[PDB]
């Protein structure tokens, strides 16, 4: 029998008063990253080289738009696991 | 490179030696069962016997219907050299390697097979939706790579792969597989051989500090759960292998 | 002003402890000197020690050959009391969640390995069911959106509008280039901190906690759909699809679909299930045989645009095989 | 260099035979702390809600000597790393006056870890099984030509 109590309770204030709490930086919304974008943002074979070419941390737009009329075409996303990886240790293993 | 001591070999062969035994008299008596020489044997039918949690035992006769299995390899007797007659079986389905799974379908023929091989292997009936878990989450598949070598067995990465390969039987996703194993469809031998292998997690894989502990507490848990029979009429042992 | 080398000398504490405790208090890199100088006094680091110590003690124990007293030492053996201090209140805990429900749905489909205990997987996976079931009991989604890694789920939760990622149901890559011990702290927190969060909300205005599994229907329908759980309009997605009965080909996952339905207030039955008032269904194969016109079929695109409009919009951009409209971001 | 009653050790059980020894002792490993309190407290339980001796290894170096001049004792282990010498001068020699067999064994830790204490410096086995008997006095006639038989002229090397 854990767990079976309040702990926050009754709490309305934030931690202003220390203002050592930096942000999260929590990601933004997503932009048109979708399996299913506008025509006018499908990747061209040139712009698709030119996006192989960039190595990591260079890669500002790290995700190859295309369309795809159908659920089953998706292809699977294995680059999942190291963005988020990333995403942890840039979390806290930058000076602030 | 290490030095190989008496006593060692001299338990394998002891232990290849029993092993042999026994599995010539389970060829006999198979072969006369087959032949229908019920004037003389220990059980004219036979039977599968279950464990399930305490711990209490289960016995049914066998009966004449086919259902989907699944197999796992024990990593055992531990000192016994697989005899050629066992080892073909074992190559064939393709079960060696250790901790390696794959799906079968129960026959009539089948079941004796598998009374030779049940020590070495576990059996049983996984559910539907460990099945749906366990190929949505694991199973290889040999293709050709690119264009020119097939070593890529990783993973089903993209549904138009398994549309390519096949094309005709309309097995377009991975659902598709998943319905013609459950189901006793006529693609099941297709997609089984397509993923031969099911390479499931071994246990702890270490010995550390408290893993030393634990690979201990599992390997005898192992004698009290699993136990090698070795009567040539011993039934089969089914088990709940949905808990992995 | 010190550094990590300063704080770990003064602290006497191993390096994967010294960044566990950094995450436990958020102690951002150079290092606060301020912040470690109150760090001194942490009983983690104290429980850190004495979980070594009993390390040595069962290897001890191990090598002088005594099972007994080895299992005496491993059953004669945590973060409730750190979140006190790093989420003052509620609405922080709401905020920062995104990353905790990120790694438990991340986590939830990682397939079992050495390098990751089973028993982890499991209990990431126990948790995003029961965050889903949380979801659809209260339908405080609004938006959903696809994406090529996945779908960015999002809710409202107290206006938050948090934006948790689901990812595809397909097997997890594993590389090795990612250290799963700093992942396995991380996560070890997260749970917790979602554990807690759950149980509040559940006992404050949700149902029962813990919810537990359907036993009977886990081994056919496993998921969102198999739990249990009893007590004791504010937008389009907690209003449409009203009693409808959307059916899902076997193409579609129905554990995904099904959510969104579930939520709405429909009901969704899969060929799948198996192995009627079926006024919908949803198709993704590129020839219909099934052709049936008492089942409407329509390409799953339309759930989503509705969802994010409310209008339900009509199939005429929806046909099966048609290609879909741009599925543009509603931020 | 050393008299001839020193030396007489750096000669002791072979691998094999230690092993043997060390697995035939490992089978009766004296209840422990833990283990003795569990059980007293399931008996006192038993009894209020409403078997022959244990047989086991005898270690102690004054409950062993005891046990030798009396022919109770059926085999004994000596550490070779006593560091009081003196302690252990005379077991050998008042073993082989007793005609009680014995075999000498490296390490005392090592000798320890068979009765759950970090040193003893002697062990001894007295009662033992019908299952374990035969074992026994295999171990016991192998013990004898693979030492004294070995080591006859140990009176030499100085």
């Amino acid at each position: 029998e854990n767990y079976q109590y309040d702990l926050w309770g009754d709490s309305t204030e934030t931690n202003d008063h220390v203002m050592h709490l930096r942000a999260p930086k929590l990601p933004p919304p997503t932009n048109e990253e979708s399996y299913n974008p506008p025509e006018e943002y499908l990747l061209s074979p040139e712009e698709k080289e030119a996006w192989e070419n960039t190595e990591y941390s260079e890669r500002e737009r790290n995700f190859i738009p295309q369309k795809y009329s159908a659920l089953r075409k998706v292809p699977g996303y294995g680059e999942s696991i190291r963005e988020r990886f990333e995403r942890s240790l840039d979390l806290y293993l930058a000076p602030r | 490179n290490k030095f190989v001591r008496a006593e060692s070999i001299v338990a394998k062969t002891l232990a290849t030696s029993r092993e042999k035994e026994r599995i010539k008299r389970v060829s006999i008596l198979e072969d006369k069962k087959a032949k229908n020489e019920t004037q003389h044997i220990a059980s004219g039918k036979d039977f599968i016997l279950k464990i399930t949690e305490g711990l209490i035992r289960e016995k049914t006769t066998y009966d004449g219907k086919p259902a989907l299995l699944f197999i796992v390899r024990v990593r055992g007797p531990l000192a016994v050299n697989i005899p050629n007659k066992a080892f073909k079986i074992l190559s064939l389905l393709r079960l060696v390697e250790t901790n390696t799974g794959v799906f079968v379908k129960l026959t009539k023929n089948v079941y004796p097979l598998l009374k030779v091989i049940a020590p070495y292997v576990v059996i049983g009936k996984p559910s539907l939706s460990s099945i749906r878990s366990l190929i949505q989450k694991r199973g290889r598949i040999i293709y050709k790579g690119e264009n020119e070598a097939e070593p890529h067995e990783i993973v089903l990465n993209d549904n138009n792969i398994v549309e390519e390969q096949l094309g005709d039987h309309g097995i377009i996703c991975v659902e598709d597989i998943i319905h013609e194993i459950a189901t006793m469809g006529e693609s099941f031998s297709v997609c089984n051989f397509f993923l031969q292998p099911f390479k499931l997690n071994r246990e702890v894989s270490g010995f550390g500090s408290l893993n030393r502990l634990r690979k201990i507490k599992q390997r005898e848990a192992e004698s009290r759960t699993r136990q090698f029979s070795n009567a040539a009429t011993a039934p089969v042992i089914e088990v709940d292998i949905d808990s992995l | 002003f010190i550094t990590r080398s300063q704080a770990v000398r003064k602290l006497q504490v191993s390096l994967a402890d010294f960044r566990r405790l950094c995450i436990f208090k958020g102690i951002y890199p150079f290092y606060y000197a301020k912040d470690i100088q109150y760090l001194m006094h942490e009983p983690v680091l104290a429980k850190f020690r004495e979980h070594k110590t009993f390390a040595r003690k069962l290897t001890r124990a191990l090598g002088r050959g005594e099972v007994s007293s080895a299992k005496r030492l491993e059953e004669n053996r945590t973060l409730d009391h750190i979140i006190k201090e790093r989420y003052p209140s509620f609405p922080d805990a709401i905020r920062d969640i995104d990353d905790a429900l990120n790694m438990l749905f991340l986590f939830s489909n990682l397939p079992s390995t050495n390098q990751v205990s089973s028993k982890i997987i499991n209990d990431a996976q126990k948790i995003c069911n029961q965050w889903l079931a949380y979801v659809a009991k209260e339908r405080l989604v609004r938006k959903v959106f696809v994406s090529i890694k996945g779908v960015y789920y999002q809710a409202n939760i107290k206006g938050e509008e948090v934006r948790w990622l689901v990812p595809f149901k397909f097997p997890e890559n594993i590389p090795s280039d990612v250290d799963f011990r700093i992942m396995l702290t991380f996560l070890e927190f997260y749970s917790t901190l979602l554990h807690f969060v759950l149980y509040k909300l559940y006992t404050d205005s949700g149902l029962i906690y813990p919810p537990k599994l359907d036993l009977k229907k886990d081994k056919i329908i496993s998921g969102l759909s198999s739990y249990i759980l009893e007590s004791r309009y504010d937008s389009p997605v907690a209003s449409l699809f009203s009693a409808f009965v959307f059916y899902v080909s076997r193409e579609v996952p129905i554990d995904i679909l099904e959510f969104l339905i579930l939520s709405c207030g429909g009901n969704v039955i899969s060929e799948a299930a198996m192995d009627s008032k079926v006024t919908h269904q949803i198709v993704d194969r590129p020839v219909l045989k099934n052709k049936v016109a008492g089942r409407t079929y329509i390409q799953p695109q339309w759930i989503f645009d509705c969802i994010n409009k409310g209008e339900l919009v009509p199939a005429n951009k929806y046909l099966p095989g048609e290609a879909l409209p741009p599925h543009l971001s509603p931020w | 260099k050393v008299p001839p009653t020193i030396a007489q050790f750096q000669y002791t059980l072979d691998r094999n035979t230690a092993a043997e020894t060390f697995k035939l002792f490992n089978k009766y490993r004296p209840e422990t702390a833990a283990e003795k309190k569990e059980r007293l407290t399931k008996e006192a339980a038993a009894v209020a809600e409403g078997s022959p001796k244990p047989y086991a290894v005898k270690y102690g170096l004054n409950h062993v000597v005891a046990l030798i001049e009396n022919k109770k004792a059926k085999l004994v282990l000596i550490a070779n790393d006593v560091d009081p010498i003196e302690l252990v001068v005379f077991l050998p020699a008042l073993c082989k006056k007793m005609g009680v067999p014995y075999a000498i064994v490296k390490g005392k830790a090592r000798l320890g870890t068979l009765v759950n204490q970090k040193t003893s410096a002697v062990a001894a086995l007295t009662e033992v099984r019908a299952e374990d008997e035969a074992a026994l006095a295999k171990l016991v006639s192998t013990i004898d030509a693979n030492f004294a038989d070995k080591y006859d002229e140990v009176k030499k090397h100085w």
